[PDB]
RNA sequence: CGCUGCUGCAGUUGAAACGCCCGUAGUUGGCCCCCCGCCGCCACGAGGAAACGGGAGCGCUCCAGGCAGGCCCGUUGGCCCCGCCGCGUGGGACCGCGCAGCGGGCGCGGCGCGCCGCCGCCGCAGCCCCGAGGAGAGCGGGCGGGGGCACCGGUACCGGCCGGGGACGGGUGAAACAGGAUGAUCCCGCCGAGACCGCCGGCCGCGCAGGCGCCUGCCAAGACCGCCUCUGUCAAUCAAGGGCGAAGGCCGGGGGCUAGAAGGCGAUCAGACACCACCGUAUUCCCGGCCGUAAACGGUGCCGCCCCGCGGCCGGCGCGCGCGUCCCGCCGGCCGCCCAGGGAAACCGGGAGGCUCCGGGCUCUGGGGGGAGUAUGGCCGCAAGGCUGAAACUUGAAGGCAUU
C-alpha cells in the first residue's frame, strides 16, 4: 500500500526535473509534504506550489527550476542526536557547504544548519541537495 | 488490488466536490429520511436504499440531501440490520458455496473459493467485534450460519 | 542425463544401506 | 530486499547471526570442529617425535621428491605429515629424535607441490633447523 | 545465455497449451512450439491436371484441392528445410519470406 | 501551448478517467426525461440501472445498460 | 482424551489381523454404524438392522440399502437412470 | 572484506524468489483535528569509583612518562567519559493511543476541596472530519477452452461379422520377424469396445498456480467495466498452521480401444540385452484415497508510486459523426518495438529505470568450487521417497556473458 506519502512525492518531482517537465502533479497532499516543499521555497530549490483541495487528500501542482538536483527521505526516521548531525552530512550531503537535511524537531521541521545553531536534533524527514 | 485475487480494476464511484442538495430537491431531510425507513420496512438491503433514492427519487447523495450517511439514520430509528449488510452477504455467499458442494465433492475451484469467502468473513467480523459493533462472543460457525441468516 | 543418472544412482546405494542397516538394528 | 522498520532490529539481529555461518571462515573460526580437528589443536606450534622418514613427491606439473617427516605430536599422540625446509636439511633430523612442528602458513591448508603436509619442522633436537643449515650450531 | 524472447514458443497469458504431434517423426510438440504450415495443392499433379480435364465425362468438373495443414518439431522441420537456421538479425524477422 | 497543470483545460478534462483528473468528480448527471403520458418531466439518473417507473404509468421506463441507462418509451432527455 | 492416533475402531482387533484388513475395515465398519439421514423423515437416525436392512430410529421406516452404507454408489446412479428415462417416456 | 552489508551486498543468466493460495504470531500501515493527557523522541540537569581514554597547565635533558612545581588562583592537579533503556525539567514537530456529555445550583459537605448523591437546572452551535485512482459490500451490463455433475454426437483406432475379389501383404533408410488359398492386404455394409475431441485454434481468452476445447442441460462462481449505492480503515506481507498441486508412482474397486516403462523378438554393429521394425505387461481411462515432485520457468516473490514514444489484440464503457463491427478517448488485461536510464554483457525498458547521487513496506534465499544433498538424528508417507540437513577431508579455480 502506499506508507510512504513523501517518498512518491520526491521521486516525482525529480523524476519530471529529470524529463526537464516545468510543472508535476504530486496525488497525496500531507502537511509534512509541504513543510519539506516549503524549506525547499526557502531554498530556493522549487518554485511556487499549490495544493489543490479534492476533499480526500489533496493534491500539490509543484513548480521546478532545474535547480534541484536529488530530494529524498530516509526511512525509518531515525532520530539524531545533535553530535551525529555531522556525521549524517559528510555522507548524505556534497560539501559541508552545499545542501540541507530535513529534520522534525520539537521546535519544528527544520534544516540541519537550522537546528544546529538551536543546538538540538530530532528525526530525519529527509534530505534535498 | 483486490485482496484475495490479482485483479488490479479501478472502478469507484466519485461523489460531487460540493455537499449541496440539488437545484431539483424538493425533498425536506425530513421526507428523504421517511423513504429510508419505508424501503428497509420491506426489507431492501441498505445499498439498495441508497440506489432506489438515487433513481426512482433525485437524491444523488443522500448525506448532502440529509444531514447522515443511510445506515446512522436506520440506527436512530432503531430498524438498522443487526448484523451489517456487507458481514450478511458474504456469509450468503458461503452458504451458497457450501449447499453447492453438498452436491459437488470434486468442485475443487468452488472449495478454493469457500476459502477465501470465509477469510474475508472471519476478517470482517474480527474488526466489527473490535469496533464494538458486533457482539464480542459473535464468531461465525460454518455449521450455523444458515440458521443465523433469519 | 548425467545429473539425474547421478541421484537415480545416489538413491539405489541409499536404499541398499536401508537395507544393510535394516538386517541390523 | 532487507527490512527496514523502526522496530524490526530483532529480525536484523537474527538474519546477521543465521547468515553469518555460510562464510567458511566464520565457520572454521567459530564452529569449533576445526579446533578438535586440528593436530596442533590452536597452538601456536606443537612438539613430536619423529616415526618415518618420508619422500614425498610434488603434485604436477612439478617433478620433484620434497622430503617430510611422519611426527606423532606429544600432546595428542596424533600423526601428522610435516615438510623439512631448505636443502639437505633432512641429513640434520635422524628417527625418533624429537621435531617442534609448525604449520605451513596457509592456516591449516595443505601449500606448494607439496599435498598433505600442513605442518613443517622449525627445530630439531632443540636445535633451530635454519641454524643447522647456516652451519651456526652443529648436530 | 536466452537465444529468443518468446522462448521459441507463442506462449503468452498461458501455463499450457495441447499437444501436438510432429506428422514425419511422431513426436510430442506444444501447440505454440509447432510449425503450422497450411497447404491447398490440387488433387492430382499439375502435370497430369489438363489431361484428367480431358478425360473427365462431367462438363464443368472442377478439380478437387487438398487443404492440409503440415505440423512438425525443431528437428523434423530445420532437417525438412521447413525453416532455416537464421542470423541473429534475421532470426528476428517475423514477416513470412515472400 | 501555455496551459497549466493547476488552471487544466475545461473539455479535456472530460476526456481524462474521473478518478485520475486534478479534482475528482461525477461523470453522471441527473436528466429531465418526459414521459409521453405526464406532460410533466420527470427527474431520472443518466446510468441508473435499477427499474425507474414514469409517474402515472405501470410499466419500467428505464432499459437497463452496462453504462448510461436507455429509455424504453418516448422520452424527451431535456438534461438539466 | 485421543485414546489411539492411527488404528479407530479398529483397536478392537488389536495387533492381529494386518494393516491392511484394518484399515479396509476401518472405512466399511465407520460406515456400517453410522447413522444416515432418513430419506422420508429428514432425520438422521438411520442405523442398519442387517446386511441391506436399514431402519430410521425415529421415522420407524425401513429402506432396502447397500450392505455397509445407506445407499451404494452404483444404487444412486441407477435411481437417476431411471428417473431420467421415465421422464423421457412421458 | 560493501567476501556478512544498520550505514552498505547479491538472487533473468555467475551462489540464490519458497510450485501455488489462504493465513496467525511478527513486522508494516494513506489522509485528517495547531494548542489536551499519556508515550517513544530531542535538548538539558541531578546523582553514581577511580585508573584508563582523552584533555587544561607544568621542559623528567628530550621522550615514553609523571603530577608536578615554583615564592606562586585560597600555586596546582581544571574539565570530560560511568549509554546512566531509571529519575528531574523544558519542548511537543514526528510517533502510537484516548471509551464516557459537559457546565451550574445544592456545596465549604462532619477544619477547603474532590468524589458521591441530588434536581432539569436552561447555561451549552452540546454530540457524525471525510468518503483514499485503500479495502470490502451492492446494483447493472456484457465477458471467457474458469470449475463440478449429468447428458450426448462424431469420425478415427482396434476387435467381430456378411459379401465380393484373387496372391502377395506388412514394415524400412534398405531389410527382416511375424500376417496370408483356415482367402490376407483391398472394397463395402454392419456391430461391439474404450479412449479422444480435428481443421477452426491464435503474439485469442479464462484460472491461484498446477491447468483448461464434443453436444445438451443443471448448479454455484470469478475478475473487469460502469456507477452522485452502502461501510468507514475493515488494510500490506507473511514463520507456524490449513487447502491445492502436471506427469510418473502407490493402494483399494472397476474398465481395458490405442499407445506402451518391463519383457520378448528381427535387424544393425566389432559388439548392441541401444537407436529403427515387430509383438506386448504394468500404465494410459473412471471412482475413493495416498504421494507432494518438474527446466512447477518470465530460470524474474508480493503490495505501492512515478516514468517515452510507437503499434497489435481482448473485455467493458463514454465522445463525436451518418452511421461505420468507423473514429477519438478512458479503464482493466495480454503483447511487440524501444527514448532515456540501468547492466560484466546478453539483454531489460508495463524494468533488470528513477541506486557507490546508494533508505516506500513485507517475506524468502545465497556467500569460492567439491565432498554432498552424502552421513546421522528428527518429522512425514503403505512404499517409492519427501522435508530438514553436516563435518572430517580435498582443491585453485569453478562459474557468467561477450570477442576472435
Amino acid at each position: 500500500v502506499r506508507i510512504n506519502v513523501l517518498r512518491d512525492a520526491l521521486k516525482s518531482i525529480c523524476n519530471a526535473q529529470r524529463i526537464g517537465k516545468k510543472q508535476v502533479i504530486v496525488r497525496p497532499s500531507s502537511k509534512v509534504i509541504i513543510e519539506f516543499l516549503q524549506l525547499m521555497q526557502k531554498n530556493g530549490y522549487i518554485s511556487d506550489f499549490a495544493v489543490v483541495d479534492n476533499h480526500r487528500s489533496n493534491r500539490i501542482v509543484v513548480n521546478l527550476i532545474g535547480r534541484l538536483n536529488k530530494a529524498g527521505v530516509i526511512s525509518p526516521r531515525f532520530d539524531i542526536p545533535a553530535n551525529d548531525i555531522e556525521k549524517w552530512v559528510v555522507n548524505l550531503l556534497p560539501s559541508r557547504l552545499f545542501g540541507h537535511i530535513i529534520l522534525t524537531t520539537s521546535q519544528g521541521i527544520m534544516d540541519h544548519i537550522e537546528a544546529q545553531h538551536r543546538q538540538i536534533g530530532g528525526k530525519v524527514i529527509g534530505y534535498f541537495y | 488490488g483486490r485482496m484475495h485475487s490479482k485483479g488490479k480494476g479501478i472502478s469507484r464511484s466519485a461523489i460531487p466536490y460540493t455537499r449541496a442538495p440539488a437545484p431539483w430537491n424538493k425533498y425536506t431531510p425530513e421526507d428523504v429520511c421517511e423513504q429510508i425507513c419505508k424501503l428497509a420496512k420491506k426489507g431492501t438491503p441498505p445499498s439498495r436504499i441508497g440506489l432506489i433514492l438515487r433513481d426512482q427519487f433525485a437524491i444523488g447523495q443522500v448525506k448532502n440531501v440529509t444531514g447522515s450517511k443511510i445506515v446512522r439514520i436506520l440506527k436512530a430509528k432503531g430498524l438498522a440490520p443487526e448484523i451489517p449488510e456487507d458481514l450478511y452477504c458474504m456469509i450468503k455467499k458461503a452458504v451458497a458455496i457450501r449447499k453447492h458442494l453438498e452436491r459437488s465433492r470434486r468442485d475443487k475451484d468452488s472449495k478454493f473459493r469457500l476459502i477465501l469467502v470465509e477469510s474475508r468473513i472471519h476478517r470482517l467480523a474480527r474488526y466489527y467485534r473490535q469496533a464494538r459493533r458486533l457482539p464480542p462472543t459473535f464468531r461465525y460457525k460454518s455449521d450455523q450460519a444458515a440458521a443465523l441468516l433469519a | 542425463m548425467r545429473a539425474k543418472w547421478a541421484k537415480k544412482r545416489m538413491r539405489k546405494l541409499k536404499r541398499k544401506r536401508r537395507h544393510m542397516k535394516a538386517r541390523s538394528k | 530486499s532487507k527490512t527496514s522498520g523502526l522496530y524490526t532490529a530483532r529480525k536484523l539481529r537474527t538474519v546477521r547471526r543465521v547468515n553469518r555461518w555460510a562464510d567458511k571462515k566464520y565457520r572454521k573460526a567459530h564452529l569449533g570442529t576445526w579446533l578438535k580437528a586440528n593436530p596442533l589443536e590452536g597452538a601456536c606450534m606443537a612438539r613430536g617425535i619423529v616415526t618415518q622418514k618420508i619422500g614425498i613427491s610434488a603434485k604436477q606439473p612439478n617433478s620433484a621428491v620434497r622430503k617430510a617427516v611422519r611426527v606423532q605430536l606429544t600432546k595428542n599422540s596424533k600423526k601428522i605429515t610435516a615438510f623439512v625446509p631448505r636443502d639437505g636439511s633432512i641429513t640434520y633430523i635422524d628417527n625418533n629424535d624429537e621435531v617442534l612442528v609448525a604449520g605451513f602458513g596457509r592456516a591449516g591448508r595443505a601449500v606448494g607441490d607439496i599435498p598433505g603436509c600442513r605442518f613443517k619442522v622449525i627445530k630439531v633436537a632443540g636445535i633451530g633447523l635454519l641454524a643447522l643449515f647456516l652451519r651456526k650450531r652443529e648436530k | 545465455p536466452v537465444k529468443r524472447r518468446n522462448n521459441g514458443r507463442s506462449k503468452y497469458n498461458c501455463g499450457h497449451t495441447n499437444i501436438v504431434r510432429c506428422q514425419n517423426c511422431h513426436r510430442c510438440v506444444p501447440k505454440d512450439k509447432v510449425i503450422k504450415r497450411f497447404t491447398i495443392r490440387n488433387i492430382v499433379d499439375n502435370t497430369i491436371a489438363d489431361d484428367v480435364l480431358n478425360a473427365c465425362v462431367i462438363q464443368g468438373f472442377a478439380i478437387p484441392k487438398l487443404y492440409n495443414k503440415v505440423q512438425y518439431c525443431v528437428s523434423c522441420s530445420i532437417h525438412n528445410h521447413i525453416v532455416r537456421v537464421r542470423s541473429r538479425e534475421d532470426r528476428k524477422i517475423r514477416t513470412p519470406p515472400k | 501551448m501555455n496551459v497549466d497543470l493547476l488552471y487544466p483545460d475545461p473539455v479535456e478534462e472530460q476526456r481524462k478517467h474521473k478518478l485520475k483528473r486534478l479534482v475528482q468528480g461525477p461523470n453522471s448527471y441527473f436528466l429531465e426525461i418526459k414521459c409521453a403520458g405526464c406532460q410533466d418531466i420527470v427527474v431520472v439518473y443518466s446510468h441508473a440501472n435499477t427499474p425507474v417507473f414514469c409517474p402515472g404509468c405501470t410499466s419500467q421506463i428505464s432499459i437497463p445498460t452496462g453504462g448510461k441507462c436507455a429509455f424504453t418509451s418516448q422520452v424527451e432527455r431535456y438534461r438539466q | 482424551a485421543k485414546r489411539t492416533k492411527k488404528v479407530g475402531l479398529t483397536g478392537k482387533y488389536g495387533t492381529r489381523y494386518g494393516r491392511a484388513a484394518r484399515k479396509q475395515l476401518l472405512k466399511i465398519e465407520t460406515s456400517q454404524k453410522a447413522k444416515y439421514t432418513c430419506p422420508f423423515c429428514a432425520k438422521d437416525k438411520v442405523r442398519r438392522t442387517a446386511c441391506g436392512i436399514w431402519t430410521c430410529r425415529s421415522c420407524s421406516k425401513t429402506m432396502a440399502g447397500g450392505a455397509y452404507s445407506l445407499h451404494t454408489e452404483p444404487a444412486n446412479a441407477a435411481r437417476a437412470t431411471i428417473r431420467r428415462l421415465r421422464l423421457a417416456r412421458e
